[PDB]
């Protein structure tokens, strides 16, 4: 599948034309540029050593991000049977790419607590764990499955 | 930068105190119930 | 600095005057507990 | 034919949760959002910046627009 | 001890935070800008010398471009980075009394024992 795409700019560093227009009307439109966002602001913030914190626990949340994306990229796929669902059924916090992309609406109360994330980060990040185990013990039943296929009819047709 | 810091120490020490400001009042909560049933043990002796 | 000044006794302050929330709630507890002492003695 | 359901049916539910992950990694961009803006601004959480997935061209246009806070 | 009334003033003028005392070599400039970004997130304050003199290294007299400053670590979360990026620098780097005066007094009995 695709890896992390996302780029970094605070609300004092946009790159469009004016600070409120990263959201729409910025000169991306012309480049034809599919850069879309919208603000989710918890409810409040950590110090700036749970800050820290959260910046070094952000490279074992990318981390496993990534396992789960290369998961369901792999298992689902290799199957040749489950890649059925498209964007609008595989829809990031119940909206299609082109608008779970352009909004941070999965802040809500389902994965983290609508509250300081230093601990709410975490949270998620097991919940996710959490879902990629549901999805490789699918895997693994696929393959017992597959197992279960390939069998005594791979032998030979009979007077052999 | 340093203001926000400013915000975040006072936030904390303000949360920690009111918590426990109401762990003292449950401790005496808990302190009047004991002295309550120590007090109906001595009635009910004499 | 700013940050130095926020982590000096401003926050210090607050939590050993906790100790005088402290001395209301044993205050308060001793109170009820003499009410209730002589109403049972009446 | 059951291990064609399960890659069928059960792997339909495997699906879902592929759904259900990329879900939790539009939960993970919302974090990084505020950690980025923790770690480049101050700490409330507040960002301008954007996700998806541009050509190069895009990408170096955005760049050089943002090479005030280049890296 | 320089940086006591130049590092103290910078962070004044830029306002809890860590102590990050040591050294940082003339060639280290690019590492404390470019680097070390998630943990000074541009908030932090330093002063640095420009190894206006040979300093000898800790174990070795043969002495290099080895600069000592001192800077402000963002917490001790970002000062756990903040050390191994001091040590990546590898220069003269020991610490100093926070007041200026003990820290002219410290470096005056170090160079005498030297």
């Amino acid at each position: 599948a695709s890896r992390y795409w996302v780029v970094s700019l605070p609300v004092q560093n946009s790159a469009a034309s004016v600070w409120n227009r990263l959201q729409e009307q910025i000169s991306k439109h012309s480049f034809d540029t599919p850069l879309y966002r919208f603000n989710i602001p918890n409810l409040r913030v950590g110090t700036l050593d749970s800050l820290l914190a959260l910046s070094d626990d952000l490279v074992k949340s990318n981390s496993f991000v990534e396992s789960v994306s290369h998961k369901i990229r792999r298992q689902i796929e290799e199957l040749e049977r489950v890649s059925g669902i498209e964007s609008s059924s595989l829809s990031v916090d119940g909206v299609p790419v082109d608008t779970y992309l352009t909004r941070f609406v999965w802040d809500e109360a389902k994965y983290p607590t609508m509250s300081p994330l230093r601990e709410i980060v975490d949270g998620i990040h097991t919940l996710v764990a959490k879902i990629e185990d549901d999805l490789k013990v699918r895997v693994a039943e696929y393959n017992n499955v597959r197992s279960q296929l390939n069998a005594i009819n791979r032998k030979q047709s009979g007077s052999l | 930068m340093v203001r926000f810091i400013r915000q975040e120490a006072e936030e904390k020490a303000n949360e920690i105190s009111v918590s426990a400001e109401e762990e003292f009042n449950i401790e005496k909560l808990q302190l009047v119930e004991a002295e309550k049933k120590k007090i109906r043990q001595e009635y009910e002796r004499k | 600095l700013a940050a130095e000044q926020e982590a000096q006794h401003i926050v210090a302050a607050a939590r050993n005057a906790k100790m005088a929330r402290l001395r209301q709630a044993k205050e308060e507890a001793e109170r009820e507990i003499a009410e209730h002492r002589a109403q049972v003695e009446r | 034919h059951d291990q064609e359901s399960l890659r069928s049916s059960l792997l339909q539910w495997c699906y879902t949760s592929y759904g259900e992950v990329f879900s939790s990694w539009m939960h993970f961009c919302a974090v990084r959002v505020f950690a980025e803006s923790i770690l480049r601004y101050g700490l409330p959480p507040s960002f301008l910046a954007c996700v998806l997935a541009p050509s190069v061209k895009g990408e170096k246009k955005v760049r050089s627009i943002l090479e005030e806070l280049c890296g | 001890g320089e940086f006591f009334s130049s590092a103290l003033t910078s962070a004044a003028a830029q306002q809890k935070l860590g102590f990050i005392a040591g050294l940082v070599p003339r060639e280290k400039s690019m590492s404390f800008e470019r680097m070390l970004f998630r943990a000074t997130r541009g908030n932090v304050f330093l002063r640095q010398a420009v190894v206006d003199e040979p300093v000898v290294d800790p174990v070795s007299g043969e002495k290099m471009e080895k600069n000592v400053f001192v800077v402000f670590y963002s917490g001790e979360r970002a000062k756990n980075k903040i050390l191994k990026i001091c040590d990546a620098f590898g220069a003269n780097r020991y610490p100093f009394n926070e007041e200026f005066d003990k820290q002219a007094q410290a470096i005056s009995e170090v160079s005498g024992r030297l």
